């Protein structure tokens, strides 16, 4: 029972009781589709029709005996929790391109909560959902992954990695004769970019207490949930729930003690 | 790392009174007793240059026997400030 | 002398696009080498090409490359067009003695996209967007090579690349001087190009259920300045740029940073933001409905 540290995960014991319920789940029932192997139709219809995304409910999990354990740590550890279910896709899928294609979850029932402003600070990095009205949504934005160095002395051509935000700037040329200290420039159009949309949302919960007057959220949507939400909409939207730290102004690298809050979407409805 | 050149024979000889200032920065030959001698001292060949603001190792400068070399910009931290030669990684010479 | 290192594709399609220029034939002649000419009888400056000729070559070839991937090979194509040059005329080189800035422009792509419909993995491509007119300001001109001075020594660095920022040398070439840092511009002895700047709005049929029209900024170099209007609806053809944006500090999100590697340095601060925002720049302009 190897344990990552910080939570109470095992990356086999989850795999291994993942893939058995994928592989068998049950449920005024019917004899036709109530009573059948559901989600190998669900995964052979998905790569029969060319599709890369499984939509996964919550509260399905919440009667199979085994998994009840899976949905208690997907609502407390989602970053570590939807990396194991993928890996179970992409090897269920061969099971039954399909060695090039990647695949996604994205729940979509997670419940109870009582809206935004009634969370606390112990409730950073877990999932929660939201309703409400859209107001705003700035242009896409382009998010660098891949960044392009050349050398000004030889012309050998470098790519570095995106690691959580920083990038690392080689000093010394790594061609073996040519071994200058800082020669390495960045051009910008020929890196690699990503997509950043951000939305601003008109919470409409179900309790208020007394004296709330309305206010708006952040939501930042990447990559395929783009253009998905335009201003007018009712929307139920399911995300991670952050803070970050800004700068105090643009000049300094001072930052301020009081975070800024906002949530990343997985699943729009 | 490095073959020196010496040459062997060459025609005019001169005997020190000789000499005048036509012959300054030329190839001479010459003659005489060996009346003093000092000891071995180091000279500095292969230079290091420290960055006291980043501590840095600046890497090696050619000594040419003529004038010392002095540095005046740092690469990684873009400086003229103090600098000093590092004497462990120094690389020195024999003379006499 | 240190060997410079080449990109092998780079030079063959700089080879593809030669024989493009040189063997095209329409019902007969050699139309773009016809061009040639007329641009000596008259001391023209740029060069139009038509895309669904670069296509019917080689199917299924130098076209997909060049659009996929402009950015890096339009070096090559000018180069490539001032060996042609070289060729059938050398003395349109010249400007009437420094060189003659040579433009390339392509049109009549097979899809127009909308201004809402523009991507990230689209940077640095060849792409035709459509849109109205709205501001135009006045042609400035434009640093593109200039010329240097030492400090330490005065030693004269001429013909130094801007590339869209203000550039400086980076080695002395002299192999005595060790100068990295410190120059000073000669203004009366570097050569200038002509820049206007035109905002662009979206077309009132193109706008989603319940949104606000978006805008886009446009840069004119050369020859193309002072074509558009304001209130106008024009097509552009361009390539899809980034430019910096100190405005996204404070936006949620990771905003992605730079910093240099302590691993390797010998030791006995710069750190950089990555925050851009998309913009466009033109090569053909036209007005249409
Ligand atoms: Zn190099
Ligand atoms: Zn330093
Ligand atoms: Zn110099």
């Amino acid at each position: 029972l190897r344990i990552i540290w910080g939570t109470n995960v095992s990356i086999q014991e989850c795999t291994t009781n993942f893939r058995n319920f994928l592989m068998s789940f049950k449920y005024f029932i019917n004899n036709t589709t109530d009573e059948e192997l559901y989600y190998i139709k669900q995964l052979n219809e998905m790569r029969e029709l060319g599709t890369s995304n499984l939509n996964l409910d919550a509260r399905n999990l919440l009667a199979y005996k085994q998994t009840e354990d899976l949905y208690h740590q997907l609502l407390n550890y989602p970053q570590e929790v939807i990396s194991i279910m993928d890996q179970t896709i992409k090897d269920c899928m061969v099971s039954l391109e399909i060695e090039t294609k990647f695949y996604k979850v994205r729940p979509y029932n997670v419940g109870s909560c009582k809206g935004m402003r009634e969370l606390n600070p112990n409730d950073i990095d877990k999932l929660i959902n939201l309703k409400g009205l859209v107001l705003r949504s700035t242009p896409v934005i382009p998010d660098m992954k891949v960044a392009f160095f050349k050398c000004n002395v030889c012309d050998h051509t470098m790519a570095v990695e995106i690691d959580r935000g920083v990038i690392q700037e080689p000093a010394r040329c790594e061609r073996i004769d040519c071994n200058e200290p800082n020669s390495m420039s960045l051009i910008h159009n020929r890196c690699s970019f990503a997509d950043k949309q951000v939305i601003k949302l008109q919470e409409t919960p179900d309790f208020v207490p007394d004296g709330q007057t309305p206010h708006s959220i952040s939501l930042c949507v990447y990559d395929e949930l783009v253009d998905s939400c335009r201003a007018g909409d009712r929307i139920e939207v399911t995300g991670t729930f952050r803070s970050i730290p800004i700068r105090a102004n643009s000049r300094q690298r001072v930052l301020k003690s009081l975070y800024k809050t906002y949530v990343d979407v997985v699943h729009v409805k | 790392s490095e073959i020196h050149v010496r040459i062997s024979d060459f025609p005019t000889i001169y005997s020190l009174r000789e000499l005048r200032e036509s012959n300054l920065s030329s190839l001479v030959r010459v003659t005489g007793v060996v009346t003093r001698r000092t000891g071995v001292f180091p000279q500095l060949k292969y230079v290091k240059f420290n960055c006291l603001k980043c501590g840095s190792i600046l890497g090696p400068f050619f000594q040419d026997s003529n004038e010392e070399i002095r540095i005046s910009f740092c690469t990684n931290c873009k400086s003229k400030g103090p600098f000093r030669v590092n004497g462990e990684k120094t690389v020195y010479r024999n003379y006499q | 002398h240190v060997k410079k290192v080449d990109d092998v594709t780079g030079e063959k399609v700089r080879e593809a696009f030669e024989q493009f220029l040189e063997d095209f034939s329409v019902q007969v002649e050699k139309v773009y080498r016809a061009q040639i000419e007329f641009m000596k009888i008259y001391d023209l400056n740029t060069i139009y090409i038509d895309y669904q000729h670069l296509s019917m070559r080689e199917n299924g070839a130098l076209a997909m490359a060049i659009s996929e991937q402009y950015y890096r090979f339009l070096p090559f194509l000018q180069k490539g067009l001032r060996r042609v040059v070289r060729k059938y005329a050398p003395e349109l080189l010249n400007t009437s003695q420094t060189e003659r800035v040579f433009q390339i422009s392509f049109f009549n792509l097979p899809t127009v996209h909308r201004i809402r419909d523009i991507r990230s993995e689209k940077i640095g491509s060849l792409l035709s967007i459509s849109g109205t007119v709205t501001r135009t300001s006045e042609v400035r001109p434009e640093l593109y090579k200039a010329s240097f001075t030492c400090d330490m020594c005065r030693a004269i660095v001429d013909n130094v690349e801007q590339s869209f920022k203000y550039t400086e040398p980076t080695f002395c070439p002299n192999p005595s001087c060790e100068n990295r840092a410190f120059w000073t511009l000669n203004v009366t002895r570097s050569r200038f190009l002509d820049w206007q700047k035109v905002r662009i709005q979206e077309n009132a049929n193109e706008i989603p259920t319940g949104s606000m029209p978006r805008t886009l900024d446009v840069i004119l170099r050369g020859d193309s300045v002072e074509r558009a209007k304001p209130g106008d609806r024009c097509k552009f053809t361009g390539v899809e740029i980034v430019v910096p944006d100190v405005t996204q500090l404070g936006l949620p999100g990771v905003k992605p940073s730079s910093t240099l590697d302590t691993r390797g340095i010998s030791k006995t601060l710069g750190v950089r933001d990555l925050t851009y925002k998309i913009s466009f720049l033109a090569c053909h302009v036209i007005s249409i409905g």
